[PDB]
RNA sequence: CAGACCUGAGUGUGGCAGGACUACCCGCCGAACUUAAGCAUAUUACUAAGCGGAGGAAAAGAAAACAACCGUGAUUCUCUCAGUCAGCGGCGAGCGAAGAGGGAUCCAACUCGUUGCCGAAUCGGUUCUUAUAGGAACUUGAGUUGUGGCAAUGGUGCAGGAAUGGUGAAA
RNA sequence: ACUGCUUGGGAGUGCAGUGUCAAGCUGGCAGGUAUGUGUCUGCCAAAGUUAAAUACAGAGUAGGAAGACCGAUAGCGAACAAGUA
RNA sequence: UGGUUGGCGUAGCAAAGAUCUAACGGAACGUUGGAUACUGGAGCGGGGAAGGAUUUCGUGCCAACGGCACUCGUACACGAGUUGUUCGGAUACUGAGCACAACGUUACACCGUUUUUAGGAAAAGGGGCAACAGAGAACCUGGGAUUAUAUUCCAAAAAGAAAUUGCAUG
RNA sequence: UUACCGAAUCUUUGAACGCAAACGGCGCAUGGGAGAAAUCCCCGUGCAUGCCAUAUUUCUCAGUGUCG
C-alpha cells in the first residue's frame, strides 16, 4: 500500500477504474468474497488520493500571506470557541501601565527563616 | 392509491425490505439471544401511516 | 353515532411526518409540527415534560460529530502536520 | 430629473464577485448490478433489453452514458422504474447493432 | 458647480449571529393547588410552568461596606449569628435576616471616563524581517466630534519534568 | 411624589412606571422611626474587568472510587435489538 | 401484578335465501366437469380518490392465524413484480387562504399587518406557497405482451400510426 | 484481529442558508464531465437574512442635508 502512495495522481486514477469496474463484475457474480477486498483497496485509493490535494493544497496556501485566504476545510478546525476565543496573542495583552508596573514590581521569589 | 411521495415511498421501501425473518445463521452463533424478530410488522395490524 | 360510526367518517391525515423530527406530527394544513413545532428554527421544548425533553435530546441519536469533537478536546487536538 | 411618483434606487456599480474526484457520480456509480430475473430474462432474448439496479438517484440520460461506459453499447432506449423496495430498476433496450444477448453473456450472465 | 462633508444606500471582501445543550447559573415572567381547620392580605413562593441568556461554573467582587469598637476592611462560601426576648404578619397561619466571630479562599487585585501634562505618539491595512511581533518601513485608510502615553513581545532552538499511556516481579 | 411589585426592612428593603429632578463655595450617600436642625463616623454612587474558595437539586465528555443500597412485580421506564414493541 | 379457577364444553358461533354430483387431489377441504341457485348494471361487477403499503404474482406451505374445517387463504416462507417525450404530478396558473422579508409590537416573537415612513428593477407597488376534482395538459390503437405492468412494454417491415418540445440541418 | 489516534471519508436533510417542499423538485452564476446532432444530462463551488469591518491599488452612488 506503500506502493499505492508512490502512484502518481492518474496512475492512481487510473490504478482506481479498474478496480471500480472490477468491483462492479463481482457485484454481477453475487447476483447468480474479494468483493470486500476490492472495495476496501478503492477506498485506499481515494485515501491516497484525496490526501494528494489537501497535501497539495496546503502547499498551494502555505506562508501567512494567503492563510487568511485558504480554504476552510483546510483551515485547523477546533471547537467553534476555540477559534473564536482571544489567541494567547492576544489574550496576554496588558495596558502598558500594566507592563511597566509589572516589570518594575516582579514577583520576586522568597522564604522566611 | 398510486400517489406516494417518493420520500413516503422510501419509507414504505425502508419498514419493507426491513420486514424480514432474522437469519437462521445469526442465531448460531456465540452468546446469541434473538430468535424470532421482535419487529415484525404487518399490514393488517400495526399501521405505518405514512 | 359518535362512536364506531362516526370513525368511518374520519379521513384525513392532520399530521403528516415531519422534514425534521420524522414523527408523524407535522400539521399538514398549519405547515407546522406538533412536535418539533417545525419549521420554526428554534425546536420545540418544555420543562413540564421532560420525558420528552429526554426522550429527544442529545445523545438520543448518532451524535455523529460530536463523538468526534469529543474525543478531539481529550486530545487536545493533537494533529499531524 | 426624476419622473416616477415614488423614488427607487439607482443603478450603482457592482464587482463581478477537496476530493481528488469531486464527480462522486460514475458510470460505476449508476449502473449496480445486472438483474436475473426472468422477466429480464425474457427481455434479454425477446427484447435485446438489459435489466439493471440502477442508482436511484441516477436518470435515465445517465443511465444510458453509463451503459455506453461500462459495457460499450447503445441503449435506444432506458424506462427505469424505482422498485417498490427502493432500489431504481432500468430496463435498458440495446440498439439493433447491440445484441442484448451477446452482451449480457460477456457480461457473465 | 466640480467637488467636500454630513446622512444614507448598493454591491464586492473578511467575519460574526441564529441552532443545540440548559443539572447548575444570570435576567424577566409568573400561578394555583396547599396552609390559615372557612377566606380575600398572608402562605405555598419571590416557587412551578413560561421567555431570554451564559459558562465550566456562573453570578458577585475591590466599598457611596460595616460598625459605634482597643475599631474592622472586595466578593463568594461555610459554621455560627438565628427559628432569633431582630423584625414582618388578618401581629393569625406563618415568614425571617444582617453586623460581628471561627473558617475556606486569598504572594487579588485592576481598567476606563474625568482632571492635569502632552496631542496621532494611536489604530487598520500593506511590506518586511524564518513573525496578521506590543518590531520596522509604508499608507488618508479610520481617528482629533479624540486614538494613545504619563500622574494623580514576537521568531527560533535545545532540553528535562509532570502527566498520561507502553512495559514489567514471587510462590 | 404617586403607583405597583418586592423585602424581615417595619412613616419604605430593593425595584419599576410616571411626574419631578439635584448637589459638588458648610459637597454628596450610609449611619434600620418620619420631620427640620446641629455634631460626629464610614464611605464616595450613577463606567468597566477580575482567579480561588461555591453550584451542579432530572446536563453532558473522559475516566476513576465506592456502598451496612436494590436483587428481575425489586433497582432506572429500560439487567434483554428500551424510550424499544 | 402474575397465574389459575367455578360457571362450562355452557351461553352461544341463528342478519343477507344453497348447494348437489362425479372425477381427481390429499395423509384426510381444494380443482375440473355437470347440475343448482344467487348477485341482478345505485351488482358479493369494472376502474379511481382517501386510506392502506406488498395485501399484488408464482411456487410452497398450512406450525400459529383465517371464532367450524381447510388440501385453501389477504396467513406463513421463498422468489418475483410496478417500464411513459405525451397518463397524473412537478417543471409552469390562480383560488379560499397562508406566511418569509421588512417593519412594527412584545420583559421576550413562538404576535401582527402582509408589503415595508418605503432607495425591494441587477440586465410604480418585495419573495414564496396554496387545487393529483378548479385553470393548464403533445398519443393512439393493435398485440400471440406478463405468473404478476401497460394509453408505460413491442424493434427495423419498430404492429404500427401520430402529435409535440428543444437544438440543429439542408 | 483487537485497542487507540493525528490523516481523511462523512449520502438526504437539519439552525439549514439559492428558491421551494406530502416535489428525493427547481434555479442564477461559475468550473468541470459525458455526449452529441448545440439542445439535453450529471457534477463541483458559490448564491439566505441580519449585523460589524473594509473598499487598503480606497468600490459605485443617493439627498430642494451643509457648504463650495
Ligand atoms: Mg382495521
Ligand atoms: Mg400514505
Ligand atoms: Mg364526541
Ligand atoms: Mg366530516
Ligand atoms: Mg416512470
Ligand atoms: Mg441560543
Ligand atoms: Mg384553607
Ligand atoms: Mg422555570
Ligand atoms: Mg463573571
Ligand atoms: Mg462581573
Ligand atoms: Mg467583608
Ligand atoms: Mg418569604
Ligand atoms: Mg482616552
Ligand atoms: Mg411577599
Ligand atoms: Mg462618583
Ligand atoms: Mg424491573
Ligand atoms: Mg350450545
Ligand atoms: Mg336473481
Ligand atoms: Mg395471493
Ligand atoms: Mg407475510
Ligand atoms: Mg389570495
Ligand atoms: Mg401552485
Ligand atoms: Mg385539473
Ligand atoms: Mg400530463
Ligand atoms: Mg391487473
Ligand atoms: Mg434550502
Ligand atoms: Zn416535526
Amino acid at each position: 500500500i506503500r506502493d499505492l502512495r508512490d502512484k502518481s495522481k492518474d496512475e492512481l486514477l487510473k490504478q482506481l477504474m479498474e478496480f471500480k469496474k472490477e468491483l462492479s463484475q463481482l457485484r454481477v457474480a453475487q447476483q447468480l468474497g474479494r468483493i470486500r477486498l476490492i472495495r476496501k483497496s478503492i477506498a485506499r485509493i481515494l485515501t491516497v488520493l484525496n490526501r494528494n490535494q489537501r497535501e497539495s493544497l496546503r502547499k498551494v496556501y502555505a506562508g501567512r500571506r494567503l492563510r487568511l485566504a485558504m480554504p476552510k476545510a483546510l483551515r485547523p478546525k477546533l471547537t467553534r470557541r476555540r477559534r473564536l476565543a482571544l489567541k494567547d496573542n492576544e489574550k496576554n495583552r496588558k495596558t502598558r501601565r500594566q507592563l511597566r508596573m509589572a516589570r518594575k514590581f516582579p514577583r520576586r521569589v522568597y522564604a522566611v527563616k | 392509491g398510486r400517489f406516494k411521495p417518493l420520500a413516503i415511498k422510501k419509507k414504505y421501501a425502508k419498514k419493507l425490505k426491513q420486514n424480514r425473518p432474522v437469519p437462521y445463521w445469526i442465531r448460531l452463533r456465540t452468546g446469541n439471544r434473538i430468535k424470532w424478530n421482535e419487529k415484525r410488522r404487518h399490514w393488517r395490524r400495526t399501521k405505518l401511516h405514512y | 353515532t359518535k362512536g364506531t360510526t362516526s370513525m368511518g367518517q374520519r379521513h384525513g391525515r392532520t399530521h403528516i411526518l415531519c422534514r425534521r423530527c420524522g414523527r408523524n406530527a407535522y400539521h399538514v394544513q398549519w405547515e407546522r409540527c406538533a412536535a418539533c413545532a417545525y419549521p420554526r428554527a428554534s425546536r420545540r421544548r418544555y420543562n413540564w415534560s421532560v420525558k420528552a425533553i429526554k426522550r429527544r435530546r442529545t445523545g438520543t441519536g448518532r451524535m455523529r460529530y460530536l463523538k468526534e469533537v469529543n474525543r478531539r478536546i481529550k486530545n487536545h487536538f493533537k494533529t499531524s502536520l | 430629473a426624476y419622473t416616477r411618483p415614488q423614488f427607487r434606487r439607482p443603478h450603482t456599480y457592482r464587482r463581478p464577485s477537496m476530493s481528488a474526484i469531486s464527480n462522486k457520480w460514475d458510470a460505476f456509480r449508476v449502473i449496480r448490478y445486472p438483474l436475473t430475473t426472468d422477466k429480464a430474462m425474457k427481455k434479454i432474448e425477446e427484447n435485446n433489453t438489459l435489466t439493471f439496479i440502477v442508482d436511484s438517484n441516477a436518470n435515465k440520460t445517465e443511465i444510458k452514458k453509463a451503459m455506453r461506459k461500462l459495457y460499450q453499447v447503445k441503449a435506444v432506449k432506458v424506462n427505469t422504474l424505482i422498485r417498490p423496495d427502493g432500489l431504481k430498476k432500468a430496463y435498458i433496450r440495446l440498439s439493433a447493432s447491440y445484441d442484448a444477448l451477446e452482451t449480457a453473456n460477456k457480461m457473465g450472465l
